[PDB]
DNA sequence: GACCCAGT
DNA sequence: GGGTTGGGGGAAGCACTGGGTC
């Protein structure tokens, strides 16, 4: 479903474990609607990756998992022919949804 | 085949009342029966005799007393004495009705008097009806003890009810399933696991429990009953009595469905139960405006409720479990 | 004289029929239920819709700030003043005007004479019946279906919070002994494209019911018991109740809400006798359906005058290119 | 003496309106849904707004601030004066007078008498059980369609985090448990072409609800509880309260945002009687409804006092072209 | 006594008012979306800004400076001596005195009285709800609208990549495996042709904001807690404060930072009375707005001082030509 | 079609590590753009720095980054022109700038 | 039309 | 890039006309 394995990367921002507390990228995302803002949201989400990656380590934890690019395309070839506001909506929603999860993986 | 007659009065109060005819026939047998929705008449049609149609009620007016009487002119806290009674003179008005039977069924005889119907059983009574010019006095809707008995035993078994008191004012919140084009006695016997007895919550750290449209989803989520709504058709009749500053009145009254929220929580709670209810239980203490969004967004099907909710209940605290987050996308995909 | 007024309403981010405050803190909106026909169906969407109530309301207030502009101000109840609408009781027989008259309640003669609020709207006196049927009536300002069919969801529910900051004797804040009036509560205003409708009846004003014509020459004649001058002035005191409408007066919470208020696109006629409403500002099939009905009255005898804004109506109609209200107002005024 | 001021407001760079808590990190601000075209349906697009609540509260601000310098300044509440606008709240049966007196609460004119502030914002008793209609009528915030529809609601906000530098009397920031309550938030922060539609009712002030006129010789003559000339001066602090509104005191945290303001066009109508209210700025083509709703109505009978600026209107009415808003109401404070 | 500032200044090429790195190495700065007009239509763009946090710190900062001149700097904060904005974090009930004494949090009249810099700047007690609104009002810096048409943006960013140097005894850069410092971080600045607009409320210091004024015998008269002369010597400080304002210590970047930053355009007004704020710098036509607001504000015979720069307003306008920037609250102080 | 994932991997070796090379700026100006003329000026920033980075990483033991195919060009100049509106010119302008962070396997 | 009442 | 802080506490509807009996 090329989500789960994208969704626990935009969690990585609004669990506890990791205290940056970025929500406007995901009030971004979630209220994204007509072609274009969905994917410059889902940007910011997505540059702060350093950001994980040194704050795993200063606790202990692994650094935590990048998403792999081989199912990223999946939203760029859905986005086009899904134009209206409809179904990209149907989607855009989740994407803001899975966000919000745990994923305890710095204990 | 007998087919007992049940008068047409209230669509809300006939619900009460023929509804609550299976509660007796159950302690008297009665196998092979069933209830043919009308909207509001409900016919029951059953091959039994009526001699144990009044068996049922005797044993059902004796767990009512002895409930009653349990619990402390006498004033109990029961369902039927001060539960969901918002008014004082029918605390003690109605039990001594309840008992009444008892010097009238036990010796097989038949209802001669007449009581005064109060507003919790049914909301369109009142003190002040219009006729042709101006109000009257007294109540006018007067009911016979037959048909008065028949309400309570429904009302206190079957449909829930949740009380918030704060002190002086106090809510009472009033849920009941009626059938619409059919149903067994599979589906009734199982609304009756819904009701909550003593729903007395109070304090301050409880106060989730403000609104109607909120009380309903704290009392569905604490009882995982049966979930046969998948494949039948029932709809939600709910009001409220509230006594804001000891003023009895009704203000909020609307009429929504069950099954699609019993469609939104089958598939919610079904990747994982332990983390579930902590979420939800979290979102309605800390986040308590912000679960009416989560609300709103079952019985239309709303996108950004289900995104509303989270961001407003997150800044507080939130476990944000992920296999629950699995079940929002079952429903949505 | 007899004008229908319709259309749709374009009014966003407004707080109105809220559920009052006595105890519940959370201050939400009304909330309704619509149907809309689309995948060979019918849905439901919960989006709230506001009552004529306060239309009604926000009338009875307008008639006695343009009825206070002439100097007929006089014949005019003192609970009208003060936004009462009691209209007398069960044992009220006087009634209480601006300089204190007394006025005996035995016909509608005597009592529209003498009084203009309990005319437009009516009264009623159970102690000797004479029941006054209002003569104004709205109707329910509800969200069309188009707008459902163009959006089927979305919160279009703004919950904001208020405070109300509060100070003690030198600037501390209590909690819940100190007597401490410190409140933080939630709104939620309501958006949308809603409908509106009003049906104006200033035919019987200052003509009873009971008898409507004189009928005393043979010739059915209205039976006007009041003096025509003021009568004419009494017109416009109606007629122009339905301005403020068209501004933002609508609803409650004006001093802090004040709904962002313009009608889109509206549609009258106005006739000298008794005539139909048009269609309620909620199908999407109101305006060819308009174009039916006056081919429909006009087979009948009626001259009926139709006023368009921002609708072409088609062209056999000898409609008539409005802009605002204000000149619907002033070309009905003359007649 | 009803006045309407409708227009334009380039306001940008404010964290107004914000919804935020104690606990509750990342304060954020107000999104009020709209309606739209965008060469399409009447479709739904988010946008930030601003509640009226907030125009009425700093309305208060304004006019007691100008009701200091007027002589008969002592006739106010002492709440008041300290920027509270908790008039006649729940904990106390009376307010309190500047001077230090205090106020009966069983009469409404009263109350109006010897305080200006429930005479100029309305008031509520809860104990007694008497209320007071508002004077003042404010409208929420909210920028132009086509502004919208030209960006098609690309984001709009900017999300900047803000802490602080507490350190401790060693000069070292350690823990939480340490004592350092120094913290990360984030402020949110808007733009657009916004719009107000604000309306003052000045013929209502010094009138009780319960006893608007007396009709002593059955003549119109309203009931006034104050003296003419004291209502004079309400009324020129009442429209000199407008002068902050355009002048960057349209909300709170002043002391941070303080929004960046511009004249843009304004019209206001004014004519000492029952005026219905103008048409807001959210619509891009509001500017074509000013040129119907006041051409004819002038022929009404109306002596209908237009200032507008910023805009040439239909070159054929007695429009003023004003320059700020300073002179309009100094144009409004001469008729009356 | 208020104060409005605002005008027209340069930067080029400053790191002020940065998120905060963190281990990312682009300092991103603060982007604020902020309106243009063109002459297509009205577009939005988002710009390198500064934030008025900064503002209102460094206008902390400089009035401490000069209150410590004044031999009434007694009464003071120790977090204030330390260059602390931070006003009362919870965690402790009462406070520390300059002085090394004990400050109780149990009224607002002492609390000012012994702290000068939050009797201008406001406060904030949640253990005792201690609540005062800063006298000090800071905007944002933003660059005006027609620098964005004329240059179009041009994405108005200028990186710098620079790193650290840890070399030991042994002199060696390390791998980062052996406890060293050999890394490359990036910080970018900002240039444009800003504005900058601030508001000055010297009428509440030395009074507080419970009891403004006493009405002793039914007259306007301040109530004042403290001694006039300190009153004054705070009024002084609060004008000093805003000489470095525009001299560059604005922002941060404390190791890099100050560019250029000298002003281009000045305007003020000052009047004991209650005046309006001057256009904040952002637009190309705020300067007739001003003239009309300076205009029209005196024809309603309010003593008011008006102080510009660069463009004379007119003939009609008794402004004079203010030069530097120390000199403007000096022909204000004398005039008291 | 097929050049969106090429460029990323080549955008891809200036936001990783194992390469001592973090430039943000011209990844961020690609992206959260406001004109067309600019999104090439990014581009060009971006691919600039192809001779300084093809030879350290076989240094520091990592394969060689793989050179953008000038096929690719072609696409990436030829899309640009007929699309000049701002609606969806801002979609283009971050789709080629979210490739820069994934799992590209640069040094294994 | 004047009476009635509650528990953490 | 490498560490310190993620709200902090306080408020989160009063009064107001109660509706039934008898």
């Amino acid at each position: 479903g090329w989500i789960r394995n994208i969704g626990r990367y935009l969690s990585y921002l609004v669990d506890d474990t990791f205290e940056e507390y970025a929500y406007d990228v995901v009030d971004g995302i979630a209220k994204a609607r007509t072609q274009e803002e969905l994917l410059e949201g889902v940007y910011k989400a997505l540059r702060l990756a350093p950001k994980l990656k040194k704050k795993a380590e200063s606790k202990g934890c692994p650094p935590p998992r990048i998403p792999s690019p081989e199912d990223i395309e999946a939203l760029e070839e859905k986005v086009e022919q899904l134009s209206n506001p409809k179904d990209l909506r149907k989607l855009a929603v989740s994407l803001a949804l899975w966000a919000f999860a745990s994923w305890n993986n710095c204990p | 085949f007998n087919e007992f007659k049940t008068p047409q009065i209230d669509p809300i109060f006939d619900l009460y009342v023929a509804y609550g005819y299976v509660v007796s026939l159950i302690r008297g047998g009665a196998k092979e029966a069933t209830l043919i929705p009308h909207g509001a008449s409900y016919l029951i049609q059953t091959d039994v005799s009526n001699e144990e149609f009044r068996h049922g009620l005797v044993d059902a007016l004796s767990s009512m007393l002895s409930l009653h009487i349990a619990l402390a002119k006498l004033v109990s806290d029961a369902d039927f004495s001060a539960g969901a009674n918002i008014n004082n003179v029918y605390w003690d008005s109605v039990p001594r009705n309840l008992e009444k039977l008892m010097k009238d069924l036990e010796k097989k005889r038949s209802v001669k008097g007449t009581a005064t119907i109060p507003i919790t059983l049914m909301p369109s009574a009142g003190k002040y009806m219009l006729k042709h010019f101006g109000v009257q006095g007294g109540n006018p809707i007067k009911v016979d003890l037959l048909n008065y008995a028949l309400a309570w035993v429904g009302f206190h078994y079957y449909t829930p009810y949740i009380k918030y008191a704060k002190g002086d004012t106090t809510w009472i919140h009033i849920y009941q399933i009626a059938p619409v084009e059919e149903v067994d006695m599979i589906s009734i016997l199982s609304l009756k696991d819904l009701k909550m007895h003593l729903p007395h919550y109070y304090e301050s750290n409880l106060d989730f429990l403000i609104n109607r449209r909120l009380a309903l989803l704290y009392h569905l989520l604490h009882s995982e009953a049966l979930e046969l709504f998948t494949e039948k058709e029932f709809v939600i009749h709910s009001y409220t009595l509230e006594r804001s500053g000891n003023n009895q009145a009704i203000r909020s009254f609307e009429e929504e469905e069950i099954g699609k929220l019993m469609d939104f929580l089958w598939k919610l709670k079904r990747r994982d139960f332990y983390h579930a209810i902590k979420f939800i239980d979290d979102l309605l203490k800390k986040a308590t405006e912000g679960a009416l969004a989560l609300i709103d967004a079952i019985m239309n099907e709303r996108l950004e409720g289900f995104y509303t909710a989270l961001k407003l209940g997150k800044k507080a605290g939130v476990v944000s479990s992920r296999e629950i987050v699995a079940a929002l996308e079952d429903i949505i995909c | 004289m007899y004008v229908r007024i319709s259309g749709r309403i374009r009014l966003n981010a407004h707080s109105l029929n809220a559920q009052g405050g006595g105890g519940t803190n959370y201050i939400e909106i009304t909330k309704t239920k619509v149907t809309v026909r689309t995948e060979n169906g019918w849905t439901v969407v919960e989006v709230p819709a506001i009552t004529g109530n306060m239309l009604k309301h926000w009338h009875f207030v307008g008639f006695v700030d343009y009825f206070k502009t002439t100097p007929y101000g006089v014949n005019l109840t003192e609970r009208a003043l003060r936004y009462n609408g009691t209209r007398f009781g069960q044992g009220e027989t006087t009634a209480t005007k601006a300089n204190g008259a007394t006025v005996q309640l035995n016909d509608e003669a005597t009592i529209i004479k003498e009084l203009a609020d309990a005319d437009v709207h009516g009264f009623l006196a159970p102690k000797t019946g004479r029941r006054r049927v209002s003569l104004v009536k709205a109707s329910f300002i509800l969200p069309t279906e188009d707008f459902i069919k163009e959006v089927e969801g979305e919160r279009l529910i703004t919950a904001i919070k208020h405070n109300r900051v509060d100070v003690d004797e030198k600037g501390a804040i209590g909690s819940s002994k100190e007597g401490t009036a410190q409140m933080l509560f939630s709104r939620e205003y309501a958006t949308g494209l809603y409908g509106f409708s009003i049906v104006l009846d200033l035919g019987l004003v200052g003509i009873p019911q009971g008898l409507p014509v004189k009928f005393e020459e043979n010739q059915p004649r209205p039976n006007i018991v009041i003096d025509p001058n003021e009568r004419k002035a009494r017109i416009e005191s109606a007629l122009k109740a339905l301005i403020p409408m068209l501004s933002g007066y609508i609803g409650a919470n004006l001093a802090r809400s004040f709904p962002v208020f313009k009608v889109e696109e509206l549609v009258a006629i106005a006739s000298e006798g008794p005539i139909p409403a048009l269609v309620h500002g909620f199908y999407e099939d109101y305006i060819e359906a308009n174009r039916s009905i006056i081919k429909n009255a006009r087979a009948l005898g009626f001259n009926i005058e139709v006023f368009t804004y921002n609708v072409d109506l088609g062209e056999d109609i000898e409609a008539t290119k409005v802009s605002s209200v204000e000149e619907l107002v002033a070309n009905l005024v003359k007649m």
